């Protein structure tokens, strides 16, 4: 909920950290048209926590929301905002013509359609250098069939239908593998030891007995592990035990 | 303003065993672990 | 020795990164830096 | 893939030459979400 | 072929409709692993 969204050619990236991810107040604040998660179910996000979280943020024509799917290929996903096949996260999007579109047109949301090569996942190319889309070279701002970003898609309120500006945020988190910094709204209990319990540490549910270790995790380690890759030991996030 | 300084005279040496690093944020002990 | 310049072009046409380390802390920043040719850090006794 | 990762280690070493044929491992230091192309690098001297 | 080999990650992260499609990959490969072990043990037992 802020005045103007960033352009898709130069997508904004905020790091969410040191806070509680209560999503319920967002879902009851505003509707959305898209809500597609990958490597996670929306149902589970209450009992879960994330290592480092980034929101990728921009405004785009509603057709191109299809291009935000994991590793998909198309004009925005090849040259502007590629996300990988192994992206774990959620995509959320909603119509903005009630907020950003203008009856005289809006031209602030630049985008690109051509580049020298298909860019790498989560890389951004803000360079305004001219592109040789004609066979002969092009220099300065001019050139024979040459351009850099193309014209910003003109947004009018009544003009676009499935084709007006939609605001997009993509939450590109990692989970259950490191000291976590962004957790769901579920409250913690006290600890207990030497008794069988349904434990959950940073979202890592299981069933077992807990005991004090002799093991000496370095400050970067949250979980300790065995030959079957199951978690053998854990660092208690409320006290670092 | 800038000034050209800091001339270099490279030589070659043999990095015997150096530059191993903990590949992930996980604890493991008493094990031989294979990683790419 | 205090830190490193990393980048693709080093002349502001594309972004590039600095790591700078001093007697007390580290700064890390990625920007459209124009680097000249010999990047070095010029710490001095400033009388004033 | 758009992250710049640093690992590091201190090594106490005596008058036994340099770059020693023993063993040591680097701990993780920082994970920087920078999203930029690195192709080249340089290092900062700091003559006072 | 599952997203994790740890069966509790599947059960932490997904709901029933696609959790079961990941779990069944692990049921299939684990069950094949037992079928291999028991066949190998029957083959050795017949030599002993
Ligand atoms: C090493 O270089 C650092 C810059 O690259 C420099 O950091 C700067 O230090 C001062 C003093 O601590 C900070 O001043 C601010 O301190 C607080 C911040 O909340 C404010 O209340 C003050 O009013 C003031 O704004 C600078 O902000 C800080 N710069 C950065 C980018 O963090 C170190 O001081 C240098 N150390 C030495 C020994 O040279
Ligand atoms: C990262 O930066 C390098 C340096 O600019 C790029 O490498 C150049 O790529 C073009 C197109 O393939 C070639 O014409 C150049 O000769 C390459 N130069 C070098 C030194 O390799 C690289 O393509 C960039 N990567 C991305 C994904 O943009
Ligand atoms: C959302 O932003 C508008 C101004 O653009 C403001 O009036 C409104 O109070 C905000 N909503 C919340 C929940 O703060
Ligand atoms: C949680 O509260 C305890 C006191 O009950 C405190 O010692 C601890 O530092 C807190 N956890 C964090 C993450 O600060």
């Amino acid at each position: 909920n802020a005045t103007r969204f960033a352009s898709v050619y130069a997508w904004n990236r905020k790091r969410i950290s040191n806070c509680v991810a209560d999503y319920s107040v967002l879902y009851n604040f505003a509707p959305f048209f898209a809500f597609k998660c990958y490597g996670v179910s929306p149902t589970k996000l209450n009992d879960l926590c994330f290592t480092n979280v980034y929101a990728d943020s921009f405004v785009i024509r509603g057709n191109e929301v299809s291009q935000i799917a994991p590793g998909q290929t198309g004009n925005i996903a090849d040259y502007n905002y590629k996300l990988p096949d192994d992206f774990t996260g959620c995509v959320i999007a909603w119509n903005s013509n009630k907020l950003d579109s203008k009856v005289g047109g809006n031209y602030n949301y630049l985008y690109r359609l051509f580049r020298k090569s298909n860019l790498k996942p989560f890389e951004r190319d803000i360079s305004t250098e001219i592109y040789q889309a004609g066979n002969k070279p092009c220099n300065g701002v001019a050139g024979f069939n040459c351009y850099f970003p193309l014209r910003s898609y003109g947004f009018r309120p009544t003009y676009g239908v499935g084709h007006q500006p939609y605001r997009v945020v993509v939450l590109s988190f990692e989970l259950l593998h490191a000291p976590a910094t962004v957790c769901g709204p579920k409250k913690s209990t006290n600890l207990v030891k030497n008794k069988c319990v349904n434990f959950n540490f940073n979202g890592l549910t299981g069933t077992g007995v807990l005991t004090e270790s002799n093991k000496k995790f370095l400050p970067f380690q949250q979980f300790g592990r065995d030959i079957a890759d199951t978690t053998d030991a854990v660092r208690d996030p409320q006290t670092l035990e | 303003q800038c000034v050209n300084l800091i001339t270099r005279t490279q030589s070659y040496t043999n990095s015997f065993t150096r530059g191993v690093y903990y590949p992930d944020k996980v604890f493991r002990s008493s094990v031989l672990h294979s990683t790419q | 020795i205090r830190g490193w310049i990393f980048g693709t072009t080093l002349d502001s046409k594309t972004q590039s990164l600095l790591i700078v380390n001093n007697a007390t802390n580290v700064v890390i920043k990625v920007c459209e830096f124009q680097f000249c040719n010999d990047p070095f850090l010029d710490v001095y006794y400033h009388k004033n | 893939d758009g992250y710049f990762k640093i690992y590091s280690k201190h090594t106490p070493i005596n008058l036994g030459r340099d770059l020693p044929q023993g063993f040591s491992a680097l701990e993780p230091l920082v994970d920087l979400p920078i999203g930029i192309n690195i192709t080249r690098f340089q290092t900062l001297l700091a003559l006072h | 072929g599952a997203i994790s080999s740890v069966l509790n990650d599947i059960l932490s992260r997904l709901d029933k409709v696609e959790a079961e499609v990941q779990i069944d990959r692990l049921i299939t490969g684990r069950l094949q692993s037992l079928q291999t072990y028991v066949t190998q043990q029957l083959i050795r037992a017949a030599e002993i």
